[PDB]
RNA sequence: CCGGCCGGGAACUCAAAGGAGACUGCCAGUGAUAAACUGGAGGAAGGUGGGGAUGACGUCAAGUCAUCAUGGCCCUUACGACCAGGGCUACACACGUGCUACAAUGGCGCAUACAAAGAGAAGCGACCUCGCGAGAGCAAGCGGACCUCAUAAAGUGCGUCGUAGUCCGGAUUGGAGUCUGCAACUCGACUCCAUGAAGUCGGAAUCGCUAGUAAUCGUGGAUCAGAAUGCCACGGUGAAUAC
RNA sequence: AAGAACCUUACCUGGUCUUGACAUCCACGGAAGUUUUCAGAGAUGAGAAUGUGCCUUCGGGAACCGUGAGACAGGUGCUGC
């Protein structure tokens, strides 16, 4: 976009609950266009990770994804040659989009039996923080951080 | 002793009845639940319905044809939100806050020529 | 495109329709599963004593303006380029530039 | 090289076919050809005549050729016995039975065919294409003639190289689909090759 | 469970176990076990000797792995040797079917030594 | 693989060969079929079949019989190639 | 009982074509059955544009082939007499049925 | 006989003709008070609603003399013409554009839904019978909103396989067939049985896409006797992101 | 190239023709058409039966075929600078 400004668009709700960025997060899991396997996915994935938290459902999965959510972002501006990354602060609607994608990717590189087993296993122990994806969120964190000076 | 609407979305096209009496829902003389219901989107029909008061007050019987799932779906959707002709006036406004009452055109886009998908070109090489 | 090759088109639609489409039992009613007499054998013997070019499958259905091979059309029968060109000039009924 | 035939892209609403009936898979093919060969018979036999265009029309296995010429004169004859023997000879080419109207266009100096026919008269009688392109822009607009392009390409008096001039005059808008343009194309042949040459007039917007 | 020239595999339904011999496929492996009433769902190694008695004769029916082998290489050398055209490339290590020899059929061709 | 009922061979071939067979071996014959089959009775012939520039004799053993003329005539010479080593 | 079904390629001039012969029946003792649009078939064609090469480059063209169907219902003699002859308008085809 | 099957009906899908409707029209703010911009309401649709056709003067001595037309130039008992066979399909290699994968968001088995558009008389070819199948026999209907191609597939339910070069993959070859066609050797497609290669997501590099789009799922047509993983076209599911 | 088994086909090998396969003109005859034999890869070549049909100038016609003479025909041959 050159200039023009876009208003975004209202995503269906999850059919079970009434939580948009639930529905969103079923958009990030699924490839081949498909809602109705990866939304599967998603619920599977949901419920039985959900009794192990002791959380009843939904809280755990925010109380989960918070802590892989990131707060500070690092992009590349004003390159003076060797082309320096600054740190940014990353927008709230951004944030937590960014959070699922990483949590997406880092159920799908170490590998399980079945996605909804994995997803869930690896979403217990980001709630915890031993994930790769709190981890992942974390590396950026320190590359933030490294290269505060640059405002 | 009888009220319409149509209602239609993406090459399919839906008939919707809607009467007072009882509250039970039926699609080509089958249950909703067992029509489509049970695949995802569940929630999408009886949405409109639920926006304002669903109780035991509405029968719909309701045909459809054309499209696949979620084509007829948000057919029938489209079909409640214009069928809700009496009171429509008063219950025009929620729609409205809330949608339904747009169509919602939006349909597939003509395969062009030269290009393979209406969109998408053949991975352009620059020599 | 060559009128000496679609002079020999003409004579092989000739030759092809003379013969065949009417004796062209010979395989039609003798080759199908029935009497499995030799006589069909002999049949078959009878259907390679004939010219070649009698059989239909031979046609190129060129083009019926210059006698091109390749880019036929058979609702119309000429080349695609002069369905383009008579198509604009106004020779063929109905035809109109298309967008739907 | 890339514009688009001015009559073909405008067919659809100002202007009818020049072939008006009905066919199914079977016939269509035949009587499109038999169609062809009736066109070229006509406008090589009559190509002094000046022919204007030809519109043919196939009611009920009988053929009705309505002919729009200039100088209705010659093809009709001395007490019309030309136009029997034509009649005669379409019947052989399009299948019997012949019929044959002849239309007389009004004021020639308009339509594209025959200031087309006309400059390549001139342009192979070897005047100066320059004057004959002139000649003929002036001549259309003369008459009023709302608008025209005349373009000639080709070798142009012996140029070894070839080139291309056009004079446009009044409105000529091409991408108005409503506006009344009539269009068309005819080849001069030279003793240095052929030489087309293309006319382009406007008779309304409407 | 030796069966036949070998068949010596473990945790696999029937017609997979049956798979392993040379010469028996899925299909001709399940008219086997529908021959002898086996069941599908069954592994080799809980059902009783009884059936598997029947099931080494009821695979002997059919020819399997040693006399293949052999008939084979006899029908790539009878060719091989005879001079037909599929034998010539057979011989010459190239496609016979007809596929394209101009970019592909490096599978019978062999990856590139230069 | 091919002809369901009834294998194929030209007229000319099998009259050429059965007057051949009658009258005893003596020369090659100079068919240009490729499209014929050979049959049980044409064995010991020393036939020479078209590979399109000239004529191949070939020696026809019953060890082939269903299959046909053509393919024991190779059309296309491919010698060593270009590589002819460095 | 009888329908006479026509078909043409302009609508144009199928429309006073259905119409005269409809009121053409009407004036010669009615009872009439009325005119229906019916699907109308749409044949398609791309050539490719140019004598050589650039096979991207192509051309649609359409054939609208509009067809109506009147199905008359009682057949008076002079309705059927009316009928016949009489289907003039140049251009379409008309069919007789019975 | 519970199928709009038959009376019946013209209400609604649907068809296709003719019209209505959206143009800054209205409200408010901004703006030279102008043009216009921003936001609101009504509205099915909002500022070019979505898509297509439509490509200015000219450039590349761009392409095409092999569609065609054409000036020169050349061959004329041959550079012309007919025929059979071969060849355009070769193969140590390199590139481009695609299809199929490398698996569990999957494979395999049974059951079960929901499309649009299109073709068809030297044609589409149902029902029934035979064959495991490709198909064969018989034969109805249809120049077709009626008949046929025609069971949409992904999807949904249940059952199993359990990270393995595997029940992934289906290349290669052998055997046995079928359909077209005078004729499947060079050189067709399809089927059945057997065989089950490379491949564990890909270096340097590089490409398409802003929404019914990408991705993925099937269906149709042209050409065509036969010969699509190509081309043109239709619908199903259906995103992420634009600071 | 919207579809190379033969055809397509424009290329190669070999067998063949020279007003020529394709068009008009002239002279000299035969109806066209149909079936059949042999030789040959087929082109073709040598045959044998059958048919003899619509104006009436009847010396002539219409169409198709056949032989000769040339005027020509033919070329997907070169040049898209
Ligand atoms: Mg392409
Ligand atoms: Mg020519
Ligand atoms: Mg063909
Ligand atoms: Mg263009």
């Amino acid at each position: 976009p050159r200039r023009r400004v876009i208003g975004q668009r209202k995503i269906l709700p999850d059919p079970k609950f009434g939580s948009e960025l639930l529905a969103k997060f079923v958009n990030i899991l699924m490839v081949d266009g498909k809602k109705s396997t990866a939304e599967s996915i998603v619920y599977s994935a949901l419920e039985t990770l959900a009794q192990r938290s002791g959380k009843s459902e939904l809280e755990a999965f925010e109380v989960a994804l918070e802590n892989v959510r990131p707060t500070v972002e690092v992009k590349s501006r004003r390159v003076g040659g060797s082309t320096y990354q600054v740190p940014v602060e990353v927008r709230p609607v951004r944030r937590n989009a960014l959070a699922m994608r990483w949590i997406v990717e880092a159920a799908r590189k170490r590998g399980d039996k079945s996605m909804a087993l994995r997803l869930a296993n690896e979403l217990s122990d980001a709630a915890e923080n031993k994930g790769t994806a709190v981890k992942k969120r974390e590396d950026v964190h320190r590359m933030a951080e490294a290269n505060k000076a640059f405002a | 002793n009888q009220y319409y609407g149509t209602g239609r979305r993406k090459s399919s096209a839906a008939r919707v009845f809607i009467k007072p009496g009882n509250g039970k829902i039926v699609i080509n003389q089958r249950s909703l639940e067992q029509y489509f219901g049970r695949e995802t989107a569940r929630m999408v029909v009886r949405q409109p319905l639920e926006l304002v008061d669903m109780v035991e007050k509405l029968d719909l019987y309701i045909t459809v044809k054309g499209g696949g799932i979620s084509g007829q779906a948000g057919a029938i959707r489209h079909g409640i939100t214009r069928a809700l002709m009496e009171y429509d006036e008063s219950l025009r406004s929620e729609l409205r806050k809330a949608g339904f009452v747009t169509r919602d055109a939006r349909q597939v886009e003509r395969k062009k020529v030269g290009l393979r998908k209406a969109r998408r070109r053949p991975q352009f090489s620059k020599r | 495109a060559k009128q000496s090759m679609k002079a020999r088109e003409v004579k092989r639609v000739a030759l092809a329709d003379k013969y065949f489409a009417k004796r062209a039992e010979l395989k039609a009613i003798i080759s199908d599963v029935n009497a499995s007499d030799e006589d069909r054998w002999n049949a078959v013997l009878k259907l390679q004593t004939l010219p070649r070019d009698s059989s239909p499958s031979r046609q190129r259905n060129r083009c019926r303006q210059t006698g091109r091979p390749h880019g036929f059309l058979r609702k119309f029968g000429l080349s695609r380029i002069k369905v383009r060109e008579a198509a604009m000039r106004g020779e063929i009924p109905g035809l109109k530039k298309a967008s739907w | 090289g890339q514009k688009v035939h001015p009559n073909g892209i405008r067919l659809g609403i100002v202007k009818p076919w020049n072939s008006t009936w009905f066919a199914n898979t079977k016939e269509f093919a035949d009587n499109l050809d038999s169609d062809f060969k009736v066109r070229q018979y006509l406008t090589k036999e009559l190509a002094k005549a000046s022919v204007s265009r030809i519109v043919i029309e196939r009611p009920a296995k009988s053929i009705r050729v309505t002919i729009h010429t200039a100088r209705p004169g010659i093809v009709i004859g001395k007490k019309g016995e030309d136009v029997e023997k034509l009649r005669k000879v379409v019947a052989d080419i399009a299948g019997v039975p012949a019929q044959i109207n002849i239309a007389e266009v009004r004021k020639p100096e308009l339509d594209a065919k025959l200031v087309a026919d006309s400059i390549t008269s001139q342009l192979e009688r070897r005047v100066m294409f320059r004057r004959a392109m002139k000649r003929a822009v002036q001549n259309a607009m003369r008459l009023g003639a709302k608008g025209i392009k005349v373009e000639v390409s080709g070798r142009l008096g012996g140029a070894e190289i070839a080139r291309t001039e056009w004079y446009r005059e009044g409105r000529v808008p091409l991408h108005t689909l409503r506006a009344d343009i009539d269009y068309n194309t005819s080849e001069a042949h030279t003793t240095y090759g052929v030489i087309g040459v293309k006319v382009w007039i406007f008779k309304g917007e409407i | 469970a030796r069966i036949a020239g070998i068949n010596i595999p473990d945790h696999k339904h029937a017609v997979i176990a049956l798979t392993s011999i040379y010469g028996v496929g899925k299909t001709r492996s399940k008219a086997i076990l529908a021959a002898a009433g086996i069941a599908e769902d069954v592994k080799i190694s809980e059902l009783s000797e009884g059936q598997i008695d029947t099931l080494r004769d009821e695979v002997a029916k059919f020819v399997v792995e040693g006399d293949l082998r052999r008939e084979i290489s006899m029908s790539i050398k009878r060719l091989m040797d005879l001079g037909c055209y599929r034998g010539l490339r057979h011989r010459r290590g190239l496609p016979v079917r007809g596929q394209r020899t101009k970019t592909n059929a490096r599978t019978r061709k062999g990856p590139r030594k230069p | 693989r091919s002809l369901k009922k009834g294998p194929f061979i030209d007229l000319h071939l099998l009259k050429k060969v059965e007057k051949a067979v009658e009258s005893g071996d003596k020369k090659p014959l100079r068919t240009w079929s490729r499209r014929s089959t050979i049959f049980p009775n044409m064995i010991g012939l020393t036939i020479a079949v078209h590979n399109g520039r000239q004529h191949v004799p070939v020696f026809v053993t019953d060890e082939m019989v269903g299959h046909k003329l053509g393919e024991f005539a190779p059309t296309r010479t491919y010698r060593g190639h270009a590589a002819d080593k460095k | 009982r009888i329908r006479i079904r026509l078909k043409a390629f302009d609508h144009r001039l199928i429309d006073q074509a259905t119409a005269e012969i409809v009121e053409t029946a009407k004036r010669t003792g009615a009872q009439v059955r009325g005119p229906i649009p019916l699907p109308t078939r749409k044949e398609r064609f791309t050539v490719l544009i140019s004598p050589h090469v650039n096979k991207d480059a192509r051309d649609q063209y359409e054939i609208r082939t509009h067809l109506r169907l009147v199905d008359i219902v009682e057949p008076t003699e002079k309705t059927v007499d009316a009928l016949m002859r009489l289907d003039l308008a140049a251009g379409v085809d008309v069919q007789i049925s019975l």
